[PDB]
C-alpha cells in the first residue's frame, strides 16, 4: 500500500493524543470519538487510560512531528514514528515540560476500513552519608573489574578516573572511595587512622562474636578481618560484605562480594562506623 | 527493608512483575510494578480506589502514616486524584520525618506517568492520600 | 479481691564465648541490679538449658517484691 | 580463647618488646623499628611477610599498648 | 540467505536451530499462556 493510507489517519492518532492545543472536556469528547473509527476499538479505552487531570494539566503538543521506518506484510503495516513532544501544562507552564517520543504503531486492513493495534508510545526523557557510598559501589560492582588484589596496593592513580587496570587494596580503596566526595582523610590509611585519626566511634569491641547480632548492622559499617588487623570490609545487607580476598603474592582477582558465612570464623568482633558532622 | 536503614535499592525504568493482568501503561500498572522494587507486588485493581478496600480484603494495614517507598493512594475525586479511576505514586524519600514527602513514578495528567514530585502532608494534597501498610 | 500481683519479665544473658556444653540454669537463680536506686531482686521459676554451641538465651525473671519497686 | 589468653607477653625496660604465644605468631623488637617475627598460619602471613617493602611495624597488633 | 531457499507450497520443511548455547532463547506461542511460560489472560495463543 501507500503508507499514507495509514499514516494519513495516524495523523488523527496525532492529534487525539499527541496534540491537546488548549485541554478540556470539550477537546476530548472529540479526540475521542474520531479514534473509535480507526483504533482495533476495545482500544479507544486503553487510549482513556492515558488522559491529562485538569487544573493540574493543559496543553501537550507534538511539535517537530518526525517519523521513520515501516514494515509490511502487504497490507498489515508495523511503522516507528518518532512524534516528539513539546508541553505547557497550567502552571507547569512556570517551568514547562518536555518529551522525546517513538512509538511502534502497528495496523490492520479489514473490509478496505483499517484499524490501530499496537497502542505504543515510549515516552522518553531527558529532563545516609555511609550508607549511600556502600550501595553506589554495590551498584557499581560488577563495572569495576578493572580494579585488582595486592597486599599493599598504594596506587598514585585514582581507579575511577582511569580504565586501566590497577592494583588496590581494601584500605586504599576505602581512602579513594571517600576521596570522591567533599571528604579527605589522610594516606595510606594503614590501620593507624581508625584509632589516632577519630573519623570513627567503635560499635563492638574485639574479642566476642556473637551471630544473633549481625542482624542489628547496618550498611556501610566497617568490618575488619584477621587476628593482627590483616585486611577490612564493608558491610551490605543479607548477611554479606564486600573486599578483596586471593591469594597472598599479588593474586589476579578482581573485587568482589563473599557471604558472610564462611568468613564469620575470622570476624574477630571489630565494628566501627562513620561521623562527619562535628569533626572540625 | 527497614534493615535497609532507609536506603532505598534501585530506581527502575524497565523491570517486570508476573502481577500483569491489566494494561501494561496504567498509573496503577507502573505502581505494582515498582512496588516490585522493594518485593512486594500486589492483586491488581484497575481502579485506584479498589485498593483500599482489596487491602482489607488481602489482609494488609492501611492508614495515613508514611513509610520510605510505599504507595500512597489518592481515593477518586479529591483534591491530588481523578474522579475517574484514582490516582497513585510511591514515595522515594519521606522529608521533615512526616509534613513532607518525595513521590516518583507518578500520573496525575503526566502523559507517560514518569515523574516526580514534593508533597505536602501539611496541605489538601497530602491530607487526602492513603498509605497501605504491607504485609509479612 | 485480687492482692498484690508480682511482677516479672524477661532478661538476656550473654556469654564470653559460644557455649560447648548443654550447661544449665536452675529455678530459684537470683539477679540483682547494680543500681543503688533499685536495690530489689528477682528470681525464675522454672528451669532453662542452654543449648550447646548458643550464644544467648532469654529467661522469665520473678520479682520477690510485690508493687510499684518492681 | 587461647588464641589470646596464651600470650607470654614481655617488655624490656627498652620499649623494644618480646612476644610468644600459643599459636605460632612469635614477635621480638630491637632498637628503632626492626622487629624479628615468626608464623606459619596463612591468615597470620602479613604478620611475617617480606612482600615490595615488607610489613610495617604499625601492622602488628602487639605494638600497640 | 546467501543463496534463498525455494519453498515449494504444501511440504513441511522445518526450521532447524543449530546452536552451541542456550543463552540465545527465542519466542513461541502456545493455546492461550500469553507471552512466554507465564501469563494466561487474553495476551495471545497460538500462532502456527
Amino acid at each position: 500500500a501507500t503508507d499514507k493510507e495509514a499514516k494519513d489517519v495516524i495523523d488523527k492518532f496525532i492529534d487525539n493524543v499527541f496534540n491537546f492545543d488548549v485541554l478540556t472536556k470539550e477537546r476530548i469528547k472529540e479526540k475521542d470519538e474520531e479514534i473509535k473509527k480507526i483504533t482495533t476499538d476495545d482500544m479507544y479505552e486503553k487510549v482513556v487510560y492515558i488522559r491529562p487531570y485538569v487544573g493540574v494539566i493543559q496543553s501537550l503538543n507534538p511539535q517537530h512531528v518526525q517519523y521513520e521506518s515501516f514494515s509490511n506484510n502487504g497490507y498489515d503495516i508495523e511503522a516507528e514514528l518518532s512524534f516528539r513532544k513539546v508541553s505547557y501544562l497550567v502552571d507547569k507552564g512556570s517551568i514547562p515540560t518536555d518529551s522525546l517520543s517513538t512509538l511502534t504503531v502497528h495496523l490492520v486492513e479489514r473490509n478496505q476500513e483499517l484499524l490501530i493495534d499496537y497502542f505504543d508510545e515510549i515516552q522518553d526523557v531527558l529532563y545516609p552519608l555511609s550508607t549511600i557510598l556502600a550501595l553506589d559501589l554495590n551498584d557499581n560492582l560488577k563495572s569495576l573489574s578493572n580494579i585488582k588484589y595486592m597486599f599493599k596496593g598504594a596506587p598514585k592513580e585514582n581507579p575511577f578516573g582511569t580504565d586501566k587496570d590497577v592494583y588496590i587494596d581494601t584500605y586504599n580503596l576505602l581512602y579513594w572511595l571517600y576521596l570522591g566526595e567533599d571528604e579527605e582523610l589522610a594516606y595510606p590509611m594503614n590501620i593507624n587512622y581508625f584509632f589516632t585519626e577519630g573519623r570513627f566511634f567503635t560499635i563492638f569491641g574485639k574479642g566476642h562474636k556473637y551471630k544473633v547480632d549481625v542482624s542489628k548492622f547496618i550498611v556501610g559499617d566497617i568490618l575488619f578481618f584477621g587476628r593482627s588487623d590483616t585486611n577490612i570490609g564493608i558491610y551490605v545487607g543479607d548477611g554479606e560484605f564486600i573486599s578483596m580476598m586471593g591469594k597472598f603474592p599479588k593474586d589476579e582477582t578482581p573485587i568482589g562480594k563473599y557471604k558472610l558465612d564462611d568468613y564469620w570464623n575470622e570476624f574477630n568482633g571489630r565494628v566501627m562506623r562513620f561521623d562527619e558532622e562535628v569533626y572540625i | 527493608l527497614k534493615k535497609y536503614n532507609g536506603k532505598l535499592p534501585k530506581h527502575d525504568p524497565s523491570f517486570v512483575q508476573p502481577g500483569n493482568r491489566h494494561y501494561k501503561y496504567q498509573c496503577t500498572w507502573y505502581a505494582y510494578n515498582r512496588r516490585g522494587q522493594l518485593g512486594i507486588p500486589v492483586p491488581l485493581w484497575g481502579d485506584a480506589a479498589d485498593w483500599i478496600g482489596g487491602a482489607k480484603g488481602a489482609g494488609y494495614g492501611v492508614g495515613r502514616t508514611p513509610k520510605q517507598g510505599a504507595c500512597v493512594i489518592w481515593q477518586r475525586g479529591v483534591q491530588g486524584g481523578s474522579p475517574q479511576y484514582g490516582h497513585v505514586a510511591f514515595v522515594e524519600k519521606v522529608l521533615d520525618g512526616g509534613k513532607k514527602i518525595f513521590i516518583s513514578e507518578h500520573n496525575y495528567a503526566t502523559p507517560n506517568g514518569y515523574g516526580t514530585r514534593t508533597i505536602d502532608m501539611s496541605s489538601a494534597i497530602g491530607k487526602n492520600a492513603q498509605f497501605i501498610y504491607d504485609k509479612k | 479481691k485480687r492482692q498484690s500481683k508480682r511482677a516479672y519479665g524477661d532478661v538476656t544473658i550473654q556469654f564470653y564465648q559460644p557455649l560447648d556444653m548443654r550447661m544449665y540454669i536452675p529455678a530459684g537463680t537470683t539477679f540483682t541490679s547494680t543500681r543503688q536506686e533499685y536495690p530489689q531482686q528477682f528470681e525464675t521459676l522454672v528451669d532453662y538449658y542452654a543449648e550447646p554451641d548458643s550464644t544467648e538465651i532469654v529467661v522469665e525473671v520473678y520479682c520477690k517484691e510485690t508493687g510499684v519497686a518492681g | 580463647v587461647y588464641k589470646y589468653s596464651s600470650s607470654l607477653y614481655e617488655i624490656l625496660p627498652s620499649l623494644n618488646y618480646k612476644y610468644d604465644d600459643g599459636e605460632g605468631t612469635s614477635i621480638r623488637t630491637y632498637n628503632g623499628k626492626s622487629f624479628f617475627s615468626m608464623t606459619s598460619g596463612e591468615e597470620e602471613k602479613p604478620q611475617a611477610t617480606d612482600f615490595y617493602t615488607g610489613t610495617e611495624y604499625q601492622d602488628l597488633f602487639t605494638s600497640y599498648y | 540467505f546467501d543463496d534463498p531457499m525455494m519453498a515449494e507450497g504444501g511440504k513441511e520443511y522445518a526450521i532447524v536451530i543449530i546452536t552451541e548455547n542456550s543463552d540465545y532463547t527465542m519466542w513461541v506461542g502456545t493455546r492461550t499462556k500469553p507471552k512466554i511460560d507465564k501469563p494466561n489472560e487474553v495476551i495471545s495463543g497460538n500462532p502456527y
